[PDB]
């Protein structure tokens, strides 16, 4: 499972989702994935709500409601920093997913989470919000039900 | 000021090495400058962490952006024949700056004959 996840998070582009219920240790798994990628040869940035803890060597922006800094606006801002990999806290709505799908197609490796009970539930959930059935097939690398 | 010359010399060093992007990033302990020379990120200098706010302030005023607003993303432009597109964004240890260096037939662009 580690070797398969290693190869997936080390791809040049695509979306990798980690799914399950609340308190299933998704962040811990994402944080471990970013720490593994944390090298001098890549630019890793994240949007979180809130930031669980600080990874030294990786940029981490926080979702601030006082200045209307949302996941969508935060993710839209990160893409102008010339990133190689991006980690979004979670893709709750369509607007945030639309940007993440565009990000994955435009040479970035995207990472996020969805509150779905199964690994098929994640692919499911993207189809529900309003992502064209195709766009999921092209971008999605895999899902990790945990 | 000393900071005005440092940013200008850095931009000259970016054009020297053939950098596309310049990455100014502030962490808790260290301040890091990185160029993406031909798609490959590269360590160039790690100055004093204290300078973080001054480097962010200088690159803002060059692009005619808000100095005091450190809570929202700001995008601006500069013309030095090098056209740069600065992009600031909020983070845990202050703002993070990136400025993309770009140098200044209809059929060749894409249009078909018809």
């Amino acid at each position: 499972n580690h070797d398969n996840f290693r190869r997936l998070i080390k791809r040049p582009h695509g979306i990798i989702l980690v799914t399950g219920p609340t308190g299933s240790g998704k962040s811990t798994t994402l944080y471990a994935g970013l720490q593994e990628l944390n090298s001098s040869e890549r630019n890793i940035l994240t949007v979180e709500d809130p930031i669980e803890f600080d990874i030294d060597g990786i940029g981490q922006t926080q979702v601030n409601p006082r200045v209307d800094m949302t996941f969508a606006r935060g993710l839209r801002a990160i893409l102008r920093q010339d990133p190689d990999v991006v980690m979004v806290g979670e893709i709750r709505d369509l607007e945030t997913a639309q940007i993440a799908v565009q990000a994955s197609l435009t040479g970035h490796l995207v990472m996020s989470t969805l509150h779905t009970n199964t690994a098929v539930g994640a692919v499911t959930r993207l189809r529900d919000m309003g992502i064209e059935p195709f766009l999921i097939s092209s971008s999605l690398l895999g899902v990790l039900a945990q | 000021a000393p900071i005005i010359k440092l940013i200008n010399a850095m931009l000259g060093e970016a054009i020297k090495e053939g950098a596309s992007d310049i990455h100014i990033e502030t962490f808790e302990k260290t301040l890091s400058i990185r160029f993406r020379v031909d798609g490959v990120l590269r360590e160039v200098l790690a100055p004093s962490r204290k300078l973080s706010s001054l480097l962010v302030s200088r690159v803002k005023v060059m692009a005619k952006l808000d100095i005091a607003e450190k809570r929202v993303p700001q995008d601006g432009r500069i013309s030095l024949a090098v056209d740069v597109r600065v992009s600031t964004m909020p983070s845990s240890h202050g703002e993070r700056v990136v400025m993309r260096l770009l140098d200044k037939d209809l059929h060749s662009l894409g249009m078909t004959a018809h």
